[PDB]
RNA sequence: GGCCAGGUAGCUCAGUCGGUAGAGCGUCCGCCUGAAAAGCGGAAGGUCGGCGGUUCGAUCCCGCCCCUGGCCACCA
């Protein structure tokens, strides 16, 4: 977006804006769904004696 | 803006003891001695200068300002004396043509070692340059160079002994009980005692009587309970507003940290720094009526003569007039009626306000004043006029006018005439007794008249009456601390107590170097925790919101705004410097604490204030116990990175769980406990490697693993471990064991029991315990087994068994029942099965 | 036995007399000097009362 | 509570006044070694102290706040 002349970089920025934060939401939840499995795969493992 | 310790020059305290000791005279290093063994702190002694060569008194004759640079730049022709001129280049900005100033020519060496020689600067050459206070070791410049008053001097007269420069300047932290020592009155009274001589009190009718009184002065009111004790007030009339003070006042002002402003305020901070009586001046003419002395109505607000709006409360005296604020009491006058350029009638304010309000008042408004830290500490009520009148005719002689004859002088309702505080009984040997010194005889009475006290003897009591400038004087302690601090400690001589026998450390006391001693031997370092918890730890725990721990006791005015909790665990401060460690190179690390927590109750509240004056009777000690929250002992302990460290013997050890259970078995070995271990959930621990601790059936704490997520979200090492028990809970004990070793030899045998998985190992070996009876001498589990000739969720465990009799030899047959009376018993409680 | 202590009168609310022993301390920062060690006193008799 | 300077990676610090932000050491991988380290080669790791606002987009601009170091000040 900076090698871009001023004027074109408006409504670049958008569509690279909206399409880092559909990304950015997707890792979040994966990230949120494999930590919520990590801490009930806790849960159930056999403990130690 | 304001300074803060009592400082004054020698030359200043010596004129006022010579009066009545002529020609007393000391060196700094003694005086400071005196000073401290008398119980004045000396924080400081500045002798001024030095300066050398050609450092003289010039007058501005010629100014030429300089464009172009960055500042305004003057270029200046000084009269230096005998006709002759230098032209010199200077920064500063406060003179005109015509100012007595202080030239430091070439060949000068000002202190401390700058070498004056002739320098340009800007194009010009400058033969030397027009010092500034500071630069001369005078006082602080106030960032400009030093202007003296018309006539202080000729030009060329020798600016060492113009500026006396050969004085030394003490700075003094004066303890709060000794106010009276906040002026030159009181030190020169206090050396007097130190020196056994002859003193002349400044403050009295001496030298010249006191003014007339033929009439009233301004009209003044004062309202009930502001504890306005006096309230003087006497003009003074057509004053010359042109005039400016003698070079000898400007300079004690200065060397005292005051700044020199004009006659009517220099005087009144003269006074005040010689007698100890703060004084304020007002421009008579901008007086609207009646003064009023009141309280201070909500959030009114009041414009000091620094230009600054301040917030008043109800608990602020003020002095108003019938239009506007004329000062906040005690602490700082108001703009409206200030003493200014133009002011030609004064009218002399020598006011006694209320100790305790000017201290939360100025303390508030974050105006410790000259005066303010005067009255905080208290000011002898008995000078007032006495002040006033030498502030009066001080300023007429400096500036012109006419003292008026007139007095207003308030000494409450009723009118009070007698200052002194009450009389004191006390043996004329209690001091002696306090001491353990036999002073020689008539020290007591000798030292207590010293410090101004009316001393009666009738018997073996003295009656004493302190005086007005002692109200710190209240009971006999009060006057032995006189007596040995002017007699000097170094007599008291040193002979220790005989004590009663003790009973040496409590048993707590005992097991807590105990276990200390034991974990740092195991491999633990000791840190001391800070009871703030970190900010939202819970919450990077995953605590369920009514978990125990959340209850915190929280501190209104924290170090960190974010960690106002305290702890109600020691693990947050452990884990916090683990990672601290960690960060820092130490991968493999061991640390523990042990130190109290804060658990509030519901009953976890204030008390009020209970008198002082009797004991606290048992049930308002056992309440003011019950209102403060649990607080008791606890022990923990963390562990990162490899337990063992490698070595010759091959790579070294990690931590596990096992060494947070062993931990706990190391504390519980040094309490002289058992404890039992039981697998429990309790965050911050894993689920599946975490156990509670108990003794007997009481919990005292958990052991283990951290969990994966506590340790993701704090960012702690993979593997961390952690223990924390309370000390209180674990009981303590004298075991007395009476061993009987029989010599009989033993029999050897082991025993293979399948058990589900989840039968905790001890509760096996406990069930074998309880079936052998009295032959079984020792068990310990050899092996744990899990293959494929065992089902699944189940386990094998082998434990080796020791017989012994005490009154035979067994046969093998003899252990063999033994043995298989524990495999019943193991089977009837853990579900044990025989293994084949 | 050795080391260099000195009392010298002092003030603290809950002693009269009250004393104040610094120590003679050859590390400080910026030279040697006298340090505060501690307070010390007779217990005052408004704390007995 | 006053003033000055700051807050950037695991540690010590540069740097950017709107779209790429780093170094030295610390961590990881390959070659190498029996295993290491160095050397060569190559990676990971930062919400640029917090929260708002402006903006398509803020470590950087605006506002408010918190904290660190130093120098004052205060005091049991
Ligand atoms: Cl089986
Ligand atoms: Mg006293
Ligand atoms: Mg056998
Ligand atoms: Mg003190
Ligand atoms: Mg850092
Ligand atoms: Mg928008």
């Amino acid at each position: 977006l900076a090698v871009l002349p001023k004027e074109q970089r408006a409504e670049a920025g958008k569509r690279v804006n909206a399409a880092r934060n559909a990304a950015q939401r997707s890792y979040d939840e994966r990230l949120a769904t494999l930590r919520a499995e990590r801490d009930a795969a806790v849960l159930v493992a056999e403990g130690i004696d | 803006f304001q300074s803060n310790a009592m400082r004054l020059p020698y030359s200043w305290l010596r004129e006022v003891v010579a009066v009545g000791a002529s020609g007393w005279d000391v060196t700094p290093g003694e005086l400071e001695q005196t000073l401290l063994r008398i119980g004045h702190e000396v924080e400081e002694v500045i002798p001024l200068g030095p300066v050398d060569g050609p450092v003289t008194v010039g007058r501005v004759a010629d100014i030429e300002e300089l464009t172009g640079y960055k500042k305004p730049i003057r270029a200046c022709a000084v009269d230096i004396g005998d006709r002759q001129y230098r032209e010199i280049i200077c920064g500063a900005t406060n003179f005109a043509v015509g100012d007595l100033v202080v030239v430091a020519l070439p060949g000068a060496t000002l202190p401390g070692g700058f070498t004056i020689s002739a320098r340009k600067a800007y194009g010009r050459n400058s033969d030397g340059m027009i010092c500034s206070a500071a630069e001369l070791n005078l006082g602080a410049d106030h960032s400009g160079i030093l202007v003296l008053p018309p006539g202080a001097a000729e030009p060329g007269a020798d600016g060492a002994g113009v500026l006396g420069l050969d004085d030394v300047v003490f700075h003094l932290a004066i303890t709060p009980d000794r106010g009276y020592c906040m002026s030159v009155r009181g030190l020169a009274r206090e050396l007097a005692c130190a020196y056994d001589l002859d003193f002349v009190d400044p403050a009295s009718n001496s030298r010249v009587p006191p003014l007339p009184i033929e009439g009233p002065a301004w009209p003044l009111t004062v309202q009930p309970e502001t504890g306005v004790r006096r309230f003087a007030l006497r003009p003074v009339i057509g004053i010359d507003p042109a005039a400016v003070s003698p070079w000898w006042l400007q300079r004690r002002l200065l060397l005292c940290g005051i700044r020199a402003t004009c006659p009517a305020v220099d005087v009144t901070n003269y006074v005040m720094l010689e007698l100890g009586h703060p004084m304020h001046a007002h421009d008579r003419n901008r007086i609207s009526g009646t003064l009023g002395v009141r309280f201070a109505r909500s959030g009114e607000t009041a414009v000091t003569l620094d230009g600054i709006e301040r917030k008043l409360d109800t608990a602020d005296v003020l002095i108003v007039d019938d239009a506007a604020t004329a000062a906040i009491g005690g602490v700082m006058g108001a703009a409206s009626t200030e003493v200014r350029a133009d002011s030609t009638d004064v009218l002399l304010e020598a006011a006694i306000w209320d100790p305790a309000a000017v201290s939360r008042t100025q303390r508030r408004l974050h105006l410790p004043s000259e005066a303010a830290r005067r009255y905080e500490r208290t000011v002898d009520p008995a000078i007032s006029v006495a002040a006033l009148d030498r502030c009066a005719r001080l300023l007429a002689d400096i500036a012109g006018g006419e003292v008026s004859p007139t007095l207003t002088d308030w000494r409450g309702d009723p009118p009070c005439d007698d200052w002194s505080p009450p009389p004191i009984r006390m043996g004329v040997d209690v001091p002696d007794r306090i001491a353990g010194v036999a002073y020689p005889q008539g020290t007591t009475a000798r030292r207590l008249a010293q410090i101004g006290a009316v001393v009666t003897h009738d018997g073996d009591t003295l009656t004493v009456t302190p005086p007005s400038w002692r109200p710190d004087l209240r009971q006999p302690a009060d006057l032995v601390e006189e007596v040995l601090r002017l007699e000097g400690l170094e007599v008291i001589p040193s002979v220790l107590p005989p004590a009663p026998a003790g009973r040496g450390l409590t048993a707590g006391q005992q097991r807590r170097r105990t276990i200390g001693r034991s974990l740092a031997l195991s491999g633990y370092v000791e840190i001391l925790p800070t009871p703030f918890l970190p900010a939202g730890v819970f919450d990077l725990w995953g605590l369920e919101a009514d978990d125990s721990r959340r209850m915190t006791t929280r501190v209104l005015n924290p170090l960190e705004a974010d960690r106002p909790q305290l702890a109600t665990t020691l693990l947050p401060a452990l884990l916090e410097a683990l990672v601290r460690n960690v960060s820092r190179g130490l991968v493999d690390v061991a640390l523990f604490a042990i130190a109290q927590v804060v658990q509030p109750t519901e009953q976890t509240r204030g008390v009020g204030l209970i008198p002082v004056d009797r004991r606290p009777t048992d049930d308002e000690i056992a309440m003011l116990d019950a209102s403060l929250p649990r607080q008791p002992q606890h022990v923990a302990a963390v562990l990162a990175g490899l337990r063992e460290p490698r070595g010759p013997w091959g790579p070294g050890r990690p931590v596990e769980a096992a060494d947070a259970f062993e931990a706990v078995r190391i504390i519980a070995r040094a309490s002289r406990v058992d404890v039992t271990l039981r697998p429990a959930q309790y965050l911050p621990w894993h689920p599946g490697r975490c156990a509670q601790v108990f003794v007997g059936e009481s919990s005292v704490g958990h052991a283990g693993q951290l969990h994966p997520a506590v340790i993701e979200r704090s960012g702690l090492p993979k593997g961390t471990c952690a223990v924390e028990l309370n000390l209180d809970a674990i009981p303590c004990s004298a075991p007395l064991p009476a061993p009987r070793v029989s010599p009989y030899p033993a029999v050897f045998q082991d025993v293979s029991l399948v058990v589900a998985a989840d039968i905790p190992a001890q509760a096996v070996a406990d069930a074998v315990r309880a079936g052998a009876g009295d032959l079984l001498e020792d068990i310990a589990l050899f092996d744990v087994f899990t293959g494929p000739q065992i089902g699944e969720h189940r386990k094998s465990l082998t434990f080796a068994l020791r017989f012994r009799a005490p009154d035979r030899t067994l046969t093998e047959d003899d252990a063999s029942a033994a043995r298989d009376a524990a495999v019943q018993s193991a089977a009837e409680r853990v579900g044990a099965v025989l293994r084949g | 036995p050795s080391a260099r202590t000195r009392i010298r009168p002092h003030f603290f609310p809950f002693t009269e007399p009250s004393a104040e022993v610094d120590v003679w301390f050859a590390n400080k920062i910026g030279g040697a000097a006298w340090v505060e060690w501690g307070g010390c006193g007779m217990v005052h008799p408004n704390v007995l009362r």
